[PDB]
C-alpha cells in the first residue's frame, strides 16, 4: 500500500495544510485574518521549498563527492 | 533520446541502451535477506543484496527469485530489482528515458498491468512499450519468418510466425526450464553422495549444469557406454575444495527437455511441442517454418543440441521436406540484440505507450491497440 | 604538551637549558643532549613508569622530515614534549568536511593546486612557495594534482 | 622546516575557511529571505466589498492548496533525494570500512603525575 | 566521560580506560585469607588480600580463584576482585564511568544477570555492557571475518564469524585450557621427585610452564629425541634454590591441548574442534574461514605452536585451500584491545545498558535486544 500510502497522504494534505475553510460565516475582520493566514502559510510553504532546493543542492554535490571517491577507491 | 532496453527474464536481467550489440549489465536476478545475527557493530550490514553484489555474499544470504514462471510473485523484489538495474548498473535516471520491456506469451494479465503502472507511477518513465519475448528473438536472426523455440530459464515458449504475421492460435507454451533442471540435477546428484539443500548450493548445481552437461545425441547408446568404459566422468572443484566427478549424469540432466516423464510432467519434449506447434500452422507454409527454425534462449546453450533436435524433427517430419536448425552463437542474449534493433527503427517510434495515453485509460491501455 | 611547546615557542632559549638541567635531575649522566631509548627508559623508571621504545622511535620517525633519525635542538624539544598526548579528537570531522566542501569552488569533489593557492592567498599570512610545495605534498598522497576526500581526512588527521 | 609554522599555516587556513563559510551562509540567508519576500504576493487588505473580500479569500485558499501540493511534491522528491544519498553513504562506508577504524592515543601512560610525585611542584607543564 | 573496559578473565584481571593501547593494570585474580594464627601484635594484619599482593604473601595464604570455568563460583570474591580493581588499581569511583564486561560463550545466564545486577546495585555505575570475548579478539586484529580461538585459562572456544554476521550454531566450547594445563604439569613433574601439592606451589607450576614448556612441531620425533639425547633438559631455580632439570615434560604438558585424551576427556584437540567448527558453517565461506584463522588467548603464546597447528588443519583440511593462522605478538591482551576499540566507538555508543532501563524491566534487560 506504499503508492496508495502516499496518495492518501498527498490528499491528506489537501485537507490538513488546508482545513476546512468556510468564509461565508466570517465577518470583515475574521475574513482579513483568514486571508493573512493563508498569506502566511503560502509564505512558510515557500520557505520550506527554498530549504528543500539548498538541501537538495546538497546532497547532489556530496553525492557527486561520493562518486569521486568511488571511482577513486577502485 | 535513448531508448532503455531493458529485459526482466527470469535467472538473469540484461540491460543496455538501444543499438548495440550486447547488453551492458548482465546479472543475476536475486534478492537476498541475511539470514544470522550479526555481531560487529559498524560493518554497514544492508538489509537486502540485489543482483550480482548476492552471489559473492551468498553464504550467509537466503536467495529468492523474484520471478518464478515467467510471472511476477513478490512484487516488491521486482520493483527493488528495478531500481538496482536503473540507478546502479546503467547509473541513468528513468525520467529521461523510454523502456522496452519483454513478457513470456501466454501470461496472466494483471502482471502486465502491475509491470506498465509500476513503470509509470514509481519510476515514472517518458514510454514504455512491452513485446513478446519471441519476436525479438526473430528478429536478431534477420529473418521474416520462422518458428523460434525460446527455451529461457522460466519458460521455454515456442511461437510460429510467417511473413511477419504471427499465429496465435500455435503458440505452445510449455513451463519446463533451466530452473526444473537445475533442481533435477541437484536431485540426481543424491545418487553419489553429494547432497545440495541449501538456497545458496542451487547456485553451485547450477554451475555445474552449465559448465559440464551436455545433450547427448543418442540416449540408449549414452546410457550403455557411460556403464562400462569410464571416458565421460568429468570432474569438478567444489568452491573449497573435495573435488566431484559427475559419471553419467552428464546428459541425464538436460535430457528432461526431450523426455519431461523424468520430472514427472506429462507433457511431450521440446522435440515434439515443435513439430505440434507446426501441424498446428496451415498447409502452405509448413515447408518455411521447417527450414527456418530457429533457437534461443540460454537453456538451448547446450553442447550437442542442435544436432540432437534435427534428428528427432527429422523423424517425425515428412522424409521430403529439409529440416534446418537455426543456432547463432549468440543465442542468450538473442532476445536482447532483437530488443534493440527493434527500438532502434523508425517506423517503431509512434507505438510507444506516451504518458498522457496512460492518464486517459489507466493501466489497462497495454492490452488496448498499442500493445 | 603541543600547546606547551607553542606556548614555550616565544620565549628564550635558556629554557632548554633549564629542561637539560631538569632532565639532570632526574638521570644526571647524559652528555649528548638526545633522548634515546635508554634515558627515557631510566628517567620513568625512576618515576615508576616505562614507555614502550616502539612507542619513542615512532615519536623520532613523526618527528624526523630529512630521515636523519635524531634530534635537533628544536626536535630535541619537540620530543621532550611528545612524551605526553594533548591534541585530542582532531577537532571536528563535520566541520572539516564541510571547508573541504567550501574549498571546492568547482564542485569537482578534488582540490587542485590553483584552489590551494586562492585559499593560501585568502589567508593571508606570512607564507611562501616552499610551503605551498610541502603542504602539496602532505595532502596530495598520489600526486595526481588533487585532494581525495581520504587523502584530506588523513591531511587534517590529527589537526585541530 | 619545523611543522609548528606548517600546523599554523594550516590552522590560519581552517579558519579563514570557516569565516568564509559563515559569510557566505549569512549571505545565502539574505538572498533566501528576499527571494522569498519576492515570492508571495503582497495582501491588500483594504477597500474592498465584503463580497469581494470572501472571493479574495476564496482565492488566496486555492492558491494556498496549489502551494500546499507543490511543496509536498518538492518535500517528497527531496526525501527520495535524501535516501538515495544515505544509500551512497553506505555504500561509500562498505568500501571505505573494514579496517579503517581510527584509534585513540592512551597508549602513553601517566608521566605528569609520577613527574609530580617524585619531583614536588617543579614540573610546570603538567 | 572515558568508560572502563573491564575483563575479568580467569587467572588475570586486565582492565584501563577505554583508547589506549594497553590495560593499565594486569594482576591475578586470587583471594587468599591467611591460614596460620599470628603471634605479633599491631603488625595490621589484613582478613584477605587480593589481586598482586596476595602473590608476594604466598607463603603463608590459601589462594582460591573466584573465576573456575568462565562461571563465577563465588560471588563475595568476585565482587571483592571488582572492588579493588576500581578503587586501588584504577583509582576512578565507578559512580562516573561505563563499564564494558566480557564474558565467555554459552555461559549460563545467571552468572551474567547475577554480574549486572551487582555492578548497577553494589557498584553503582552509569551503563555496562557484556560482549562475547571472541568478538573483541577479532576486532583487535582489525579483520571483519575469521574463525577465532580464544584459548584463554578458564576455557577454550571457538567462535567463528562471517562478515560481521555470527554464526551462533557452530561455536564449539571446550573446557580444557591453562590451568588444566598446570594442573598436567604438577602431576607429571612427580615422575622425576618434585612434589609441588600446596596451592601455593601451583604458581610456582605456573611459573615453570610458561618459561619452560613449549609446543613440539612432531610428538612422536620429539618423544624419542628426547628418550635418547640430553640436549632438552633444561633447569630452574625454585623460589629457594635447588634447581630442577625438566626433561621430555617440556613439551608433553602443553600437548595436552592436540590430544585431550592425557588428563581424561573424551574431546578431540585444539586442532580438530576449529576443523568441525569450520565444517559446520555453509559451503560458500569455508575458504575465507580458512585463509583467515585468528589464534587468541594467554594459552596460545606457546612457542610453537602456530606452525603445529597450521600443519594438522593442513592435514585435515582439502589440500587446495589456502591455511593461515594469525598470531599477533599482542596475542595476550588482545581481547582488551579489541574492548577498548569497541568501546571508542561512536556507532556503539548508544548500545549501553542504562540505568534507567534497567530499573524498569530488572536484570534480565542484558538477555534482551540490549545484548
Ligand atoms: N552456457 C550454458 N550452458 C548451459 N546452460 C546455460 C548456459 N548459460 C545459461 N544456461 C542456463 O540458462 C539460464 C539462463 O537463461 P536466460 O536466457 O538468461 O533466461 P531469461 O530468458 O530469463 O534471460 C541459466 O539459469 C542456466 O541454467
Ligand atoms: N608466555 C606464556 N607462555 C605460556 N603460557 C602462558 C604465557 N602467559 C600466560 N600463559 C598462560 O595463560 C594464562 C593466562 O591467560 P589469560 O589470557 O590471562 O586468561 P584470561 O582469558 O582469563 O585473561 C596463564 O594462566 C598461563 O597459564
Ligand atoms: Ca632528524
Ligand atoms: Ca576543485
Ligand atoms: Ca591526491
Ligand atoms: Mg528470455
Ligand atoms: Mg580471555
Amino acid at each position: 500500500g506504499k503508492r496508495q500510502t502516499e496518495r492518501e497522504k498527498k490528499k491528506k494534505i489537501l485537507a490538513e495544510r488546508r482545513k476546512a475553510l468556510a468564509i461565508d460565516h466570517l465577518n470583515e475582520d475574521q475574513l482579513r485574518e483568514k486571508a493573512k493566514e493563508l498569506w502566511q502559510s503560502i509564505h512558510n510553504l515557500e520557505a520550506e521549498k527554498f530549504d528543500l532546493q539548498e538541501k537538495f543542492k546538497q546532497q547532489k554535490y556530496e553525492i557527486n563527492v561520493l562518486r569521486n571517491r568511488i571511482n577513486d577507491n577502485q | 533520446t535513448t531508448a532503455l532496453v531493458c529485459d526482466n527474464g527470469s535467472g538473469l536481467v540484461k540491460a543496455g541502451f538501444a543499438g548495440d550489440d550486447a547488453p551492458r549489465a548482465v546479472f543475476p536476478s536475486i534478492v537476498g535477506r541475511p539470514r544470522h545475527q550479526g555481531v560487529m557493530v559498524g560493518m554497514g550490514q544492508k538489509d537486502s543484496y540485489v543482483g550480482d553484489e548476492a552471489q559473492s555474499k551468498r553464504g550467509i544470504l537466503t536467495l529468492k527469485y523474484p520471478i518464478e514462471h515467467g510471472i511476477i510473485t513478490n512484487w516488491d523484489d521486482m520493483e527493488k530489482i528495478w531500481h538496482h538495474t536503473f540507478y546502479n548498473e546503467l547509473r541513468v535516471a528513468p525520467e529521461e528515458h523510454p523502456t522496452l520491456l519483454t513478457e513470456a506469451p501466454l501470461n496472466p494479465k494483471a502482471n502486465r498491468e502491475k509491470m506498465t503502472q509500476i513503470m509509470f507511477e514509481t519510476f515514472n518513465v517518458p514510454a514504455m512499450y512491452v513485446a513478446i519475448q519471441a519476436v525479438l528473438s526473430l528478429y536478431a536472426s534477420g529473418r521474416t519468418t520462422g518458428i523460434v523455440l525460446d527455451s529461457g530459464d522460466g519458460v521455454t515458449h515456442n511461437v510460429p510466425i510467417y511473413e511477419g504475421y504471427a499465429l496465435p492460435h500455435a503458440i505452445m507454451r510449455l513451463d519446463l526450464a533451466g530452473r526444473d533442471l537445475t533442481d533435477y540435477l541437484m536431485k540426481i546428484l543424491t545418487e553419489r553422495g553429494y547432497s545440495f539443500v541449501t538456497t545458496a548450493e542451487r547456485e553451485i548445481v547450477r554451475d555445474i549444469k552449465e559448465k559440464l552437461c551436455y545433450v547427448a545425441l543418442d540416449f540408449e547408446n549414452e546410457m550403455a557406454t557411460a556403464a562400462s568404459s569410464s571416458s565421460l566422468e568429468k570432474s569438478y572443484e567444489l568452491p573449497d575444495g573435495q573435488v566431484i566427478t559427475i559419471g553419467n549424469e552428464r546428459f541425464r540432466c538436460p535430457e528432461t527437455l526431450f523426455q519431461p516423464s523424468f520430472i514427472g510432467m506429462e507433457s511431450a519434449g521440446i522435440h515434439e511441442t515443435t513439430y505440434n506447434s507446426i501441424m498446428k500452422c496451415d498447409i502452405d507454409i509448413r515447408k518455411d517454418l521447417y527450414a527456418n527454425n530457429v533457437l534461443s534462449g540460454g537453456t538451448t546453450m547446450y553442447p550437442g543440441i542442435a544436432d540432437r533436435m534435427q534428428k528427432e524433427i527429422t523423424a517425425l517430419a515428412p522424409s521430403t521436406m529439409k529440416i534446418k536448425i537455426i543456432a547463432p552463437p549468440e543465442r542468450k542474449y538473442s532476445v536482447w540484440i532483437g530488443g534493440s534493433i527493434l527500438a532502434s527503427l523508425s517506423t517503431f517510434q509512434q507505438m510507444w505507450i506516451s504518458k498522457q495515453e496512460y492518464d486517459e485509460a489507466g493501466p489497462s491501455i497495454v492490452h488496448r491497440k498499442c500493445f | 604538551d603541543d600547546i606547551y611547546k607553542a606556548a614555550v615557542e616565544q620565549l628564550t632559549e635558556e629554557q632548554k637549558n633549564e629542561f637539560k638541567a631538569a632532565f639532570d635531575i632526574f638521570v644526571l649522566g647524559a652528555e649528548d643532549g638526545c633522548i634515546s631509548t635508554k634515558e627515557l627508559g631510566k628517567v620513568m623508571r625512576m618515576l615508576g613508569q616505562n614507555p614502550t621504545p616502539e612507542e619513542l622511535q615512532e615519536m623520532i620517525d613523526e618527528v624526523d622530515e630529512d630521515g636523519s633519525g635524531t634530534v635537533d635542538f628544536d626536535e630535541f624539544l619537540v620530543m621532550m614534549v611528545r612524551c605526553m598526548k594533548d591534541d585530542s579528537k582532531g577537532k571536528s570531522e563535520e566541520e572539516l568536511s564541510d571547508l573541504f566542501r567550501m574549498f571546492d569552488k568547482n564542485a569537482d569533489g578534488y582540490i587542485d593546486l590553483d584552489e590551494l593557492k586562492m585559499m593560501l592567498q585568502a589567508t593571508g599570512e606570512t607564507i611562501t612557495e616552499d610551503d605551498i610545495e610541502e603542504l602539496m605534498k602532505d595532502g596530495d598522497k598520489n600526486n595526481d594534482g588533487r585532494i581525495d576526500y581520504d587523502e584530506f581526512l588523513e591531511f587534517m588527521k590529527g589537526v585541530e | 622546516i619545523s611543522a609548528s609554522r606548517k600546523l599554523q599555516l594550516k590552522t590560519l587556513m581552517l579558519q579563514i575557511a570557516k569565516q568564509e563559510m559563515e559569510r557566505e551562509a549569512e549571505e545565502r540567508r539574505g538572498e533566501k529571505g528576499r527571494v522569498l519576500r519576492t515570492r508571495c504576493q503582497p495582501l491588500e487588505l483594504d477597500g474592498l466589498g465584503f463580497e469581494e473580500l470572501q472571493d479574495l479569500c476564496r482565492q488566496l485558499h486555492a492558491r494556498v492548496d496549489k502551494v500546499d501540493e507543490e511543496r509536498y511534491d518538492v518535500e517528497a522528491k527531496v526525501t527520495k533525494n535524501i535516501t538515495e544519498i544515505a544509500d551512497l553513504t553506505q555504500k561509500i562506508y562498505d568500501l571505505r570500512g573494514k579496517f579503517k577504524r581510527p584509534t585513540l592515543r592512551r597508549v602513553r601512560i601517566s608521566a605528569d603525575a609520577m613527574m609530580q610525585a617524585l619531583l614536588g611542584t617543579r614540573a610546570k607543564e603538567s
